[PDB]
RNA sequence: UGACGGCUCUAAUCUAUUAG
DNA sequence: TAATAGATTAGAGCCGTCA
């Protein structure tokens, strides 16, 4: 009765940490986080230039290559063989292996290999332009459809191939009202931070699941239709049942480069864990 | 856990409320607390239709009643303006001023938008000027309410030109009920977010009649933080044109913006993002003054913060003008680079504040993220950390990650927990989005109580 | 133009790079 | 002078209103 007292609102300081913080903070216990990266186990042994002269037309699609290679100052940037270009053009039966210039990929990765004919940061950049065009030539292989994007290409498993999962029921695939939604990935690697290969989740829409949906607003319309109750794990399970399906081993993913080399890429994303973090399993309905 | 990596984490940052204390939340402890800087009253300006002001008024006599939230735990309740803030806001003691319906009619008529927009700002912006040119009672905040969209630098600019804060209100904003599209559901869908509609413009209401909710509660002196962001615009016809700003908060009061020049620069389409060198150490000078006159103490360290690279020559002119030992660092965020971490047991995404090193220089924050408070994560997909590098300059790289948080909570635009990005950057892009209207606009007012 | 974020869609530009 | 790309950027729409 008669409340009559200095306020000293510090009191309600101590009120307001102990009556709605009940429990309710960000330092409780240990956790593990997956990541969206995926580590490259394994580099082929050798990145070699060729000199295709007179031997390839100077208007020639590079990008129809049987093997991911570029072309860099009259010189031939990929990881397979002086040989293996044989179906693609003929007449390159004339060219001796000496001839090719060869470069390490430790040292090419490390940072370690510095020449004046070309330096670290351009072939970092071609290490990833070969690893990133490799996909193209990987994905026709592994029985998925493409889909372009602004700068991206993604791709997604066509419906009714699969048993609309991979394992444990992870629905990769499936229709919302009279559409057909995808799950699909993208393509993305590069070699700072350390040798990994970055992926993107987008979901694709299809009016029955064959016949894309041409029409651009459509397809960013529904993107966000399906998302928007999608939970964490939805997101987790749905990328990483996805790239244990294109993977053909149960090692990682063999990116096919060479006649017989190639590059590995780990199927298990790199790992993450901190030391303190939240718990709250606390959920009704939305 | 050999090859297992680990993600420090950040205490979260707190902001000093009225009577001294100090809390995290803004919004839910405003409410037990009080504004830092209490505004005796507040009355208002409004241009517009009959039915604008009808609509004006409909909605401020419904803020002034507290108002709950579909999800009070998300957001939560609003006993009032007058109560949280300690103010009185009435709607009879609003100033009320009129807009002819035939003007409207007179030049809406013309269906190009182009002439439309550059003149009928004229008919906004100058009868407001009008207004409190010669009259006593002056206002503080004058709220502009558009009917339809059928604009933001074509207004602001010139009133910028008479230090005049103005806010601007779609009429959707405040009639959402009647406003339906032709399935009957409102345009914006204001179902749920009533209850934090209001929290937002209250604030901001409240920061443009000169009151200052909240200031950081954790920051140590001796320091300030910069903000330079690069914006092109389209409305110069000649390709060479590509604009920059500048930002100063002073971490005490108001902030300052200074533009130190339009900046021409080479352009070769539309931009080129690098000041030249001759504009770059002009701008520092002009800048750290500021500080040195604000707190009357000679500074010690910056944080110039950017989405972009600095060049070398920029930092040389950089480091040339800053005496003794003033050390500048270059903390440039940014968004695009995805690393996008799954929390392994739960469902919840990855909790605000954890943060990745990979050397020490760059690293991934987590601005966004789950908050335990709200019992919500801020991010509704799984949350994007933002690139933080140092670019240039040496410090230590865990004090930077420690001050952005803090730096996420100062924004008086809306009540949020904290924004994506430091808001020494989220307030320069609206800086150089409001002042590229017209090029001869010169004379820029400090306060960003406009500019907004 | 109450904000926020998370998306797609464009759009430059700056780096090797071959043809002018 | 435009192609191919990677890296690095800025606008400009649209969508969601968070367990
Ligand atoms: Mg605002």
């Amino acid at each position: 009765n008669v409340p009559k007292k200095p306020p000293d609102h510090s009191k309600s300081n101590l009120l307001y940490q102990q009556i709605f913080l009940h429990d309710k903070q960000a330092i409780e216990k240990e956790e593990t986080y997956d990541s969206n990266w995926f580590p490259i186990i394994s580099f082929p042994n050798e990145l070699r230039f060729h000199r295709y002269d007179w031997r390839l037309p100077k208007q020639f699609d590079v990008r129809t290559l049987a093997f991911p290679a570029i072309r860099y100052k009259e010189y031939l940037c990929t990881f397979a063989w002086e040989y293996d270009f044989i179906h693609q053009l003929p007449k390159t039966e004339t060219y001796n292996g000496q001839e090719s210039i060869r470069i390490s990929t430790s040292d090419i990765l490390s940072g370690r290999y510095d020449t004046d004919f070309i330096r670290n940061y351009e072939c970092q950049r071609l290490i990833v332009q070969l690893i990133n065009k490799a996909f193209e030539l990987r994905m026709k292989d592994k029985n998925v459809r493409e889909y372009q994007m602004s700068k991206t290409f993604a791709y997604w498993i066509e419906k009714g191939k699969l048993e609309k999962d991979k394992f444990e029921k992870i629905k990769l695939v499936g229709k919302q009202k009279n559409k057909y939604w995808h799950f699909g990935i993208s393509a993305a690697g590069k070699l700072y931070p350390s040798p990994v290969l970055m992926v993107s989740s987008h979901i694709i829409f299809t009016m029955d699941g064959i016949n894309l949906i041409k029409s651009k607003s459509i397809q960013h319309s529904s993107r966000r239709k399906q998302g928007k109750n999608w939970w964490n794990d939805k997101w987790r399970e749905k990328l990483l049942a996805f790239i244990r399906f294109l993977s053909d081993d149960q090692n990682a993913i063999y990116l096919n480069v060479g006649s017989e080399e190639k590059i590995l890429i780990s199927n298990k994303p790199l790992k993450f864990f901190g030391k303190m973090s939240y718990v709250t399993p606390s959920e009704v309905t939305l | 856990r050999g090859s297992m990596k680990e993600l420090i984490y950040i205490e979260e940052p707190s902001i000093l409320f009225a009577h001294g204390q100090k809390c995290t939340d803004p919004r839910d402890g405003l409410a037990l607390f009080g504004p830092l800087n209490q505004i005796y009253g507040i009355k208002s300006g409004v241009v517009g239709t009959q039915k604008g002001l009808q609509i004006f008024k409909s909605y401020l006599d419904k803020i002034q009643k507290p108002i709950y939230n579909h999800n009070n735990i998300t957001r939560p309740m609003f006993p009032g303006f007058e109560a949280v803030f300690g103010c009185k806001w009435e709607s009879q003691n609003i100033v009320f001023k009129e807009i002819t319906d035939e003007e409207i009619r007179r030049y809406l008529f013309n269906a190009s938008t182009h002439k439309r927009t550059y003149d009928l700002v004229t008919l906004f912006n100058d009868k407001i000027i009008t207004a409190n040119k010669n009259d006593e009672e002056r206002v503080d905040v004058w709220f502009v309410i558009v009917p339809e969209e059928i604009f933001h630098d074509q207004l602001k600019a010139r009133l910028l030109e008479h230090t005049i804060p103005t806010q601007i209100l779609r009429e959707s904003t405040l009639a959402w009920r009647d406003f339906k599209n032709t399935f009957g559901a409102p345009i914006r869908d204001f179902s749920k977010i009533e209850g934090h509609l209001a929290w937002t413009i209250s604030t901001a209401a409240y920061y443009k009649a000169g009151g200052k909710p909240w200031k950081l509660g954790d920051i140590r002196p001796g320091v300030c933080y910069l903000g330079l962001v690069y914006k092109k615009i389209e409305k110069s016809k000649n390709p060479q044109n590509a604009c920059c700003a500048a930002q100063m908060f002073l971490d005490n009061g108001d902030g300052t913006v200074f533009k130190g020049e339009v900046g021409p620069w080479y352009n070769p389409e539309k931009g080129e993002y690098h000041l030249k060198p001759k504009e770059a150490k002009a701008l520092l000078t002009q800048a750290l003054e500021s500080y040195k006159e604000q707190n009357k103490s000679y500074p010690k360290e910056v944080f110039i913060h950017a989405r972009t690279r600095f060049n070398d020559e920029e930092w040389n002119a950089f480091n040339e003008v800053t005496p003794k030992n003033t050390n500048l660092v270059g903390v440039t965020i940014t968004k695009s680079k995805p690393l996008k971490l799954y929390k392994t047991e739960g469902a919840f995404p990855i909790m605000r504040g954890n943060a990745y090193i990979v050397d020490e220089k760059k690293a991934f924050l987590w601005t966004l993220g789950f908050v335990p408070k709200l019992q919500s994560t801020l991010s509704m997909e799984v949350p994007n950390p933002i690139f933080i590098e140092i670019n240039k300059g040496e410090a230590e790289i865990q004090q930077v990650l420690k001050d952005i948080l803090a730096l996420t909570k100062l924004n008086y635009n809306a009540c949020i927990y904290a924004d994506g990005e430091p808001v020494t950057l989220r307030f320069a892009n609206k800086i150089g989005e409001i002042l590229t209207a017209s090029t001869e606009i010169k004379t820029p007012p400090l306060a960003f109580k406009y500019y907004i």
